[PDB]
């Protein structure tokens, strides 16, 4: 819920889940 | 045999090759030059017998695999690992009678609650490696290095759909084998026995009774009754190639598909069902061979002494090892007489293929970059839906 | 103390969990379920007895952990690394004798001097690995998964400053009990004795006194005297937190004419001011049991076999190993009735922290990122200063 | 063979059966040999003037810690980070040292649930119209029964906070936050210097050895001093304002009595060990006589219940009753005031009521829900003997 | 024989007989034996100079309590509503238990009525002028007997107070209110101890075990600290001026010495045990020394009943008075006033004279209705041995 | 001194101390408002402010 | 040809040949201002500079 | 008195006297303006300063 510093290097922007791109492939 | 040829003995002179300059640090630097020769032997026009033969066209085949079950697939956040799932039991209703105890309006009557609770799901991986300086000798063009850069990472797209569908057909079949109550189980004679009781087992379904499904084996579902209906659009039958040739081949199947549903697709067959094979007994991995084979796959991170849990699947033919006989058993339905009419709601299957292109390392010491997909499946069966087996056992 | 309740041998099965999914090479692919009751367990309620118990609060406490020595820290450059200081060393004048030759005007007395050569500090490295796959199975808020990996890293800078403070703490310690001269110790006897002998060890180190600083242990200075003065407003007395307790609550609160002589605002305390270990005899690691309390204060570089030299520093309680005994030693007073009055600029403390949060690695074979924090740590003490030691 | 004596006219009778006296013809009043004797007139009916209902309303010195949750799910979880030192660089390991792993290690503790407590009363609109000469006291009636029912739950959330407090000091927290003092005077000293040893950074001072995952490892915090509070007797504090703060020449600057909370007495509220079963009618009345209309001849008293009255002199209650109760009259219970958790749950406290229009009595009830538990990672030292 | 030992020639023959001499031819003054000798002249009568009327008007030190009532009625009540604990829900109870009753219960303590005070004196006009040399003598006796009975009515006011509060103190209260002390620098610690004992919510420092439906169970209040006096003897001030604030430097907090009404003797008063009648005629003669003009042989003292003089050394009383006072002076009660209930209705109360012409002497009337009561729902601790 | 490509990948500006951030800590006191008793001398309590503590 | 999503990462961006970075360039002429004894007569010596190293 | 000539370029100035340019006493100060123990009262650490005493 506190921020502080939120938006660091690459694992505390991975938890904020990224990149739903690709799926499979029937339907 | 053997051949005096001019041509073929320059072709088999392998000190030659591009693999001379690239496994070895040092190397041949200058080409001298090749006289090639395309006379009295393969390769061979009527005009001009001195050319290096040329590509007419290279094409990248490539299939594009589906996983069958793939619209089933709910999609969660990959937080927390206990679903759990919950119904609420029946309570039939009753007459009215003004000449009662009239304190009754006081009294509590709860609701009943059956329950399940289920674990986790397995995260997957696979990996590929591409380079940037050998490769690049047997395509001629940049649009085919790319097609052929851009189709492994397909492949690797398809065969995610391989192993989902193969793994959740073996799912459905020791699901009806080793955990099923013999109460949904029915047992057949022959096979147009088996062809009626299937086409009397989905008309046994659409039907609000509490007979079909396993709800005496959920957590709360012990004593009173739980109801269960199912339409048409969510029943499906899994069983074999050689029975769905003869279930669809009767006058019901084709006044099913007469102004109604598409019976052709409600019927999930396979060949035989299951490549998959289990493990019984905790082993270990002692044998090259076993190794080589199991790297043939594309399993690169298992090596000599890593040991088996009992219950690892492996979705490909293991068993001819030797080592993993007599630890080894197969998914496969015993006299291959066989149907599961299931309702697909049963079928709790959903995934996490958020983020599952992960970014490449490069390694720039052999100029290799390598990708990984990894992603997170959840594959369960609930106990509260219509469930009906029909075998010869 | 056996249980045959089911729910419980449901929880004891330990082959159906997270973790054998996650140790070996193939494992299994579905789930089929559990049965759970909460009948009588501690997870049991009274009107449904069939649900798996919820969560509603997951806190991490956080708490910050300041350092009490950085007005001391000077940053450098970190370039180069041998730093050099010296002083002239006192000649008193001697008498006009008429009687000697006249080619005594010839004859070249050089000015004498006494330098000190510190050397390098110390590059000290800490790293914590956060994962994608296992940290995701608890957490049930990604909010809180956010928080704990934001807490972990609020953490690592908490323990890099009480490291600092417990390292300056253990070196100011270390040099008042080994490396001093006969005339900077005392001898107190009680409380209510060296609280006096504090007072009158200030108005000691502002006389011009060639004693009260170590110039003998100097480079050039082994015959010879050099004195030094202090100011007052450069004097930090080092206490425990007994002393200066009885200090506020005794003396302070029971004398009348408190307002001039109060010292209180010099001294910096600790509530027990021996924590820190160093090393004797030169030993090495060969137990498994020794690395495996190792791991668990974040030292993970250290495999069997590893040697440890001759000064090392252990800085957490360590001398309860197998192999540490006898070679392992405590900074400590051997009596919690302690006191050393030192003369302020003569302890540098130069840090380095500019290339401090160093780029991520993601491995995403194990799909996790490790984080690394580099800086370079000097502490050193100066000879050249007046220092007096109160003790037992 | 006085009028008074005769209870078959009272206003009992007429509400006793389902048919009486559907007329009055008199009474024949005389006060002669009675306690409302007069001297003049003998005939007339004694006259009250006043009616006056005392009602105290009375708080409960706990208020800023009771936050406001939101009262679902069950678990409460709260956790923190272990301590990690830097460790040296050095530059002749392998490069494969690169890719290994350090994971952050925790420590955790698991909390149980609230109850969830009640209490009812019934107001009548026949009966008690009797009682009062005027509407307006009525209305004071019916009002000074609700305010008590708001005051004595004030009073109850007092004492088993305090209750919880000294059973944490007794029970709980081992002997390494535990100092001894041997009398009053040094007592006095003790806490001075325990309030200047809370705030440096230390492993020790905290429970995370009683925490699930602490016991490996170390956890260092601090405390600020406007986090401090210190829990004391009566005989603490007194002491400390009329003996020590009095007989001390340059005390501006070191009184700590801004963090010094006092009761009467530590120990009221009573505990159950060797649960049992109700089975005497005389002590059922006691209980009665406190509110709990709920127990009958039949119901069992587990082994962690509490009371907050005295019950232990009862016939019953012997051997199986103990109290909460710091045994030494010297007890300074330092704290910091973040380890302490105490939230509630007053949305839906006042029910819609019951109207019961036969008797037309109405019936309220309050329900609130209340959680009760301390952290062990805070700094925290105890004083006794 | 001797001139002055004559009565046969005083005035006082001149008015008890009926017939007397209307003439006189004066006497024979001489001195020469007497009390009343001079030295030179032995033929005078001997002459006076002053004669000084020592009056002082005193106080009550209870008027601010003093509310003034119309006297209409007689009787009054207080009630409070007891402690209701908020009890546990169980749902295992039947479901029935929403229509039971549960009514709030009372305390209802019932006061009595006041008792009416009446004093007389006569004043003559053809005796009292053979004294008083001059009529403003006169006019200063009649004056002064009159401020005289004003100073009488409050010093006995104010006795009965102090013995109302003490008779309270004494064999009234329980026994979680006494607290024992044991010397003079002792109940001088718990003095301030005992207050902010009254300023937490307790149930131990109120009298509703004396109340009348407030026997089993407990009722919890609190105080204000400008409702807390305490009464003591001169002794325990008198120590308190002289080395408790005396003797300390931060006085600037504690001084609690303007609640503490102090009294030179807590003792004067009296009261019947065993009923008794009157038989002795100089117990009529001691009884109306004090002015009890009323009281002649055979009458009837009742229990109740206090005589505010030193009565004990009589042959009717020994064994029947009781000597309310404390017994070894320490002593400190600390009341919450609210508890003293006292009214007092003075506007009839000059009542006109009667001439009474025959014998041409004057007599005036002075009557006062006072109401001396206490409440036992307020917190009350008592400290003696 | 002799520029020519100075500026590089990642070495060339990492001898020229890349940047200075997340300087160690005495923003949380110790010594002017921890290791601290000498308070007012006022008169009273609920100075005390207990917080949530997620961070 | 094959569509797909070929912009992917370095290797989806590296078989069309990333941007050229070095030359490794002939500019310390070799042959053209080197190799060469091409200095003639003169009055005399030394117009010889011994520059200062870096 | 006797004047004379009164110039050598020593021993007659060096007679007179030299000029004085040092003076050896109390500039930096001992016992009346430091040796300082008469300090004031009040809130408690950190006014000690730490030099660079280069020069």
């Amino acid at each position: 819920m506190y921020e502080g510093n939120n938006m660091r290097s690459m694992m505390g922007t991975s938890y904020e889940d990224s990149r739903l791109n690709k799926r499979t492939e029937l339907n | 045999q053997s051949t005096k040829n001019e041509t073929a003995l320059l072709v088999a002179k392998s000190a030659k090759s591009a693999l001379q300059d690239f496994n070895h640090d040092y190397s041949k630097s200058w080409t001298f030059g090749d006289k090639w020769d395309n006379s009295n032997t393969m390769f061979e026009t009527f005009v001009n017998k001195y050319l290096f033969p040329k590509i007419n066209e290279t094409l990248l085949i490539d299939i594009a695999l589906g996983n069958r079950f793939n619209w089933l697939a709910k999609e969660q956040d990959f937080i927390g690992q206990y679903s759990e799932e919950y119904v609420i039991m029946d309570t039939v209703p009753i007459n009215m009678d003004l000449s009662k105890n009239e304190e009754l309006m006081l009294k509590r009557n709860y609701p009943r609650m059956a329950t399940k609770l289920y674990g986790n799901g397995i995260v997957k991986k696979q990996k590929f490696t591409l380079n940037n300086n050998d490769t690049r000798f047997n395509f001629q063009t940049l649009a085919d290095a790319t097609n052929y850069a851009l189709g492994v990472y397909k492949k690797k797209i398809s065969d995610i759909n391989v192993l989902e569908e193969k793994e959740m057909r073996a799912m459905l079949v020791d699901y009806s084998l080793n955990q099923l109550s013999e109460t949904n189980v029915r047992k057949a004679t022959s096979k147009e026995d088996l062809a009626s009781k299937v086409f009397e087992a989905i008309l046994n379904l659409q039907n609000n009774s509490a007979k079909y499904n396993e709800v005496h084996r959920a957590s709360g579902g012990a004593i009173g009754q739980y109801t269960t209906v199912s339409k048409l659009k969510d029943i499906v039958i899994l069983t074999t190639d050689s029975l769905k040739s003869y279930l669809l081949d009767t006058k019901i199947a084709n006044t099913f598909q007469i102004a109604g549903i598409d019976f052709t697709d409600h019927v999930i067959s396979f060949d035989d069902l299951g490549g998959v094979f289990k493990v019984t007994k905790e082993f270990k991995l002692q044998n090259q061979d076993s190794i080589d084979f199991l790297r043939a796959y594309g399993d690169y991170q298992s090596q000599l002494g890593d040991t088996i849990p009992v219950g690892a699947v492996f979705t490909y033919d293991v068993s001819k090892l030797k080592e993993f006989t007599g630890n080894v058993e197969e998914i496969k339905p015993k006299s291959d007489l066989y149907a599961f009419i299931l309702d697909i709601n049963s079928i709790k299957y959903k995934r996490y293929t958020k983020g599952m292109l992960k970014p490449p390392f490069h390694n720039p010491e052999f100029d290799e970059v390598t990708h990984w997909i990894h992603y997170y499946s959840f594959k369960a069966i609930s106990p509260f839906f219509n469930k009906i087996l029909i075998t010869d056992q």
